[PDB]
């Protein structure tokens, strides 16, 4: 019955702005406390902001304070996160969540539990960028056999790699990207293959960088 | 609040003129006081090694009540009771703080005053400027008695003691004004006299819930009040029971 | 002045049927205002436990939480396949709200030594003025490994970056790449390129090397 669905995530530049929305169903946001929590690639959960919607009282992590504004539209039943003064460290999956607490009033020793987050949306990806740049792709040639592609010098993430257009998935390892001192990403994808197949079986890596609309097929031979 | 569900933070009182925060932080060696409208400058006393009295006047600023409350770890249902100024005096015990709601009388006027005792602060929440706590201010400032050598539990005692002494002075003052008006038969004097008698009636109603609060603060006290401070709370309680009723 | 929530361990390995214990320590008293969340790859966190020990509606009873002062424990009495995941603790006593670092519960398996492969830079890459030499350690366990680079018997520092996979779904192993980046000019000055690998699975170090020129 209760659902939170986030939307509005995409590409944004410093100088730019982005508005995320969290549409609530099965309950009225008016009498609720709504939160934004974010997760940077490969990292933990970080609280960003909260709104007590009845009074419009807002709370912010020091890392976003003065850059992000949280709000609630109590006629659309929707909360918003307005992102300004974007920085590279804002790149993350953003989640919306509702909190609840359990209580009984009365006596000298009231039973008051502190809030937890019961309902979460599935998150929206925000990618901060200066320039979009497609990758250069290089063979990692074989000489029981390993061969690969080095996918160098792209921005932003992500890049996907497939092998023989998805016919080869076993023994495939595509590493997480590293950020180079150039401020550009690099990754390799490798596959182990029976040596017997090389000479006979063709090995092509299919590289897709959606931010730059770049698809690259590199044949990899000995 | 009849329509509103549990947990709704709304001020229900009539005072929306004044807003100020007043801090007094003290130790055996020194004290410091200031007034501000900047809530960010009082938050660091949460972690103070020496006792602090934080006085927030104008709970109509529910944004300031929420800010302080959430930083100091005060549960939202306690913040709801601070803002709801139409309730019977009471004391509630939590693991890290004591919550007390009292009436303060100060042309007779009533306001609700809330007190939160933590291990190192008394947070005091008032509706309007003006109180009965000047004598405690004066003892901190000029190092009179033992307040500067004691912890925040003794600060709580000192504030409640000032309130109780003022209460008993006040209703002696009201009895005297009533006796004079009765020696005085003009329409204004009669209606005034009847007004002062109704005021005295409301004053004496408040002794019952106050005695409940004072009783809880000296009988099986929780750990935030030290054994050595209990006898002071017992003296405030004892002062309320002196002229006892008789059946004969 | 934020409350810190120190969660341990960052990762642990377990089998189905194990009792698993995850700890969180608050820097100050947070009373019982601690919750625990599970998260699987690509999915939102799910509430398991609130106020330190209350089981959330619909959560299996093999999850329990307890408190001792500022120490908080999540216990999985008998680990099931669906419980391999990341867990987070959260305090909601003070604002701002603070999360633990997380604990990844991984699949225990036997030690497996890496197979090591070295790749020289392509001719294609050298044309643009950079040379990347790639060292691959494939299908090993556990995660800890060391790679040292040597160019003509000179130990390389500050010019390599490493990347590691998450545990494979089929074999529960990791793989790792170390990439040595040189200018073309520097790559063409030296002859022998070697990476040296140490791993719990290896009784002595493994070196793969090539001579520039083949
Ligand atoms: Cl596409
Ligand atoms: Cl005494
Ligand atoms: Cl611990």
């Amino acid at each position: 019955e209760v659902q939170l669905v986030e939307s509005g995530g995409g590409l944004v530049q410093p100088g730019g702005s982005l508005r995320l929305s969290c549409a609530a169903s099965g309950f009225n946001i008016y009498y609720s406390s709504i939160h934004w929590v974010r997760q940077a690639p490969g990292k933990g959960l970080e609280w960003v902001a909260s709104i007590y919607s009845y009074s419009g009282y807002t709370s912010y992590a020091d890392s976003v304070k003065g850059r992000f504004t949280i709000s609630a539209d109590t006629s659309k039943n929707t909360a918003y996160l307005q992102m300004n003064s974007l920085r590279a460290e804002d790149t993350a999956v953003y989640y919306c969540a509702r909190s609840f607490y359990v209580f009984k009033r009365g006596t000298k020793y009231p039973y008051y539990n502190y809030p937890a987050m019961d309902y979460w949306g599935q998150g929206t990806l925000v990618t901060v960028f200066n320039q979009i740049k497609g990758p250069s792709v290089f063979p990692l040639a074989p000489s029981t056999a390993a061969l690969g592609c080095l996918v160098k010098d792209y921005f932003p993430e992500p890049v996907t790699v497939s092998w023989n257009s998805g016919a080869l998935t076993s023994g495939v390892h595509t590493f997480p990207a590293v950020l180079q001192s150039s401020g550009l990403y690099s990754l390799s994808s490798v596959v182990t293959v029976p040596s017997s197949s090389l000479g006979t079986q063709t090995y092509i890596c299919n590289v897709n960088h959606k931010p730059s609309n770049t698809k690259v097929d590199k044949k990899v031979e000995p | 609040k009849k329509g509103l569900p549990p947990g709704t933070l709304v001020y229900t009182g009539k005072y929306r003129e004044d807003f100020e925060i007043e801090v007094m932080n003290y130790s055996i060696e020194e004290f410091r006081e200031f007034k501000t409208t900047d809530v960010e400058s009082v938050l660091p006393f949460r972690d103070s090694s020496t006792p602090t009295w934080i006085n927030i006047t104008g709970i109509h600023r529910t944004d300031v009540v929420q800010r302080v409350g959430e930083f100091f770890g005060i549960h939202p249902l306690v913040l709801e009771d601070i803002l709801n100024v139409h309730q019977r005096p009471k004391v509630e015990f939590f693991e890290n703080y004591v919550f007390i709601v009292l009436k303060m009388f100060t042309e007779l006027e009533s306001e609700q005053v809330s007190l939160i005792l933590t291990k190192n602060c008394v947070l005091m929440f008032q509706e309007k400027i003006g109180d009965v706590f000047d004598p405690v201010r004066e003892r901190i400032r000029y190092n009179r008695g033992i307040i500067r050598k004691k912890r925040a539990d003794y600060l709580l005692y000192s504030l409640i003691d000032a309130l109780v002494d003022d209460y008993f002075v006040l209703l002696e003052k009201i009895d005297d004004e009533i006796d004079v008006l009765e020696e005085e038969p003009e329409k204004e004097t009669v209606q005034r006299t009847h007004q002062l008698k109704r005021n005295l009636v409301e004053l004496r109603k408040t002794i019952w819930p106050l005695r409940e609060v004072l009783s809880s603060l000296y009988r099986d006290v929780p750990p935030l009040i030290e054994k050595e401070t209990v006898p002071y709370f017992r003296d405030v309680y004892d002062h309320t029971i002196q002229i006892a009723d008789t059946v004969e | 002045s934020d409350i810190q929530m120190t969660q341990s361990p960052s990762s642990l390995s377990a089998s189905v049927g194990d009792r698993v214990t995850i700890t969180c320590r608050a820097s100050q008293s947070v009373s019982s205002a601690v919750a625990w969340y599970q998260q699987k790859p690509g999915k939102a966190p799910k509430l398991l436990i609130y106020s330190a020990s209350s089981l959330y509606s619909g959560v299996p009873s093999r999850f329990s939480g307890s408190r001792s002062g500022t120490d908080f424990t999540l216990t999985i009495s008998s680990l099931q396949p669906e419980d391999f995941a990341t867990y987070y603790c959260q305090q909601s006593y003070y604002k701002p709200i603070t999360f633990g670092q997380g604990t990844k519960v991984e699949i225990k398996r036997t030690v497996a030594a890496p197979s090591v492969f070295i790749f020289p830079p392509s001719d294609s890459q050298l044309k643009s003025g950079t040379a990347s030499v790639v060292c691959l350690l494939n299908n090993f366990y556990p995660r800890e490994a060391k790679v040292q680079w040597k160019v003509d018997n000179a130990l390389q520092s500050g010019n390599s970056q490493e990347s590691v996979t998450e545990q494979d779904s089929k074999d529960s192993t990791y793989s790792l790449s170390s990439t040595l980046t040189l200018s073309k000019a520097d790559y063409e000055k030296h002859k022998v390129y070697a990476c040296e690998v140490t791993h719990q699975g290896l009784s002595s170090p493994v070196t793969k090397s090539f001579n520039r020129g083949e």
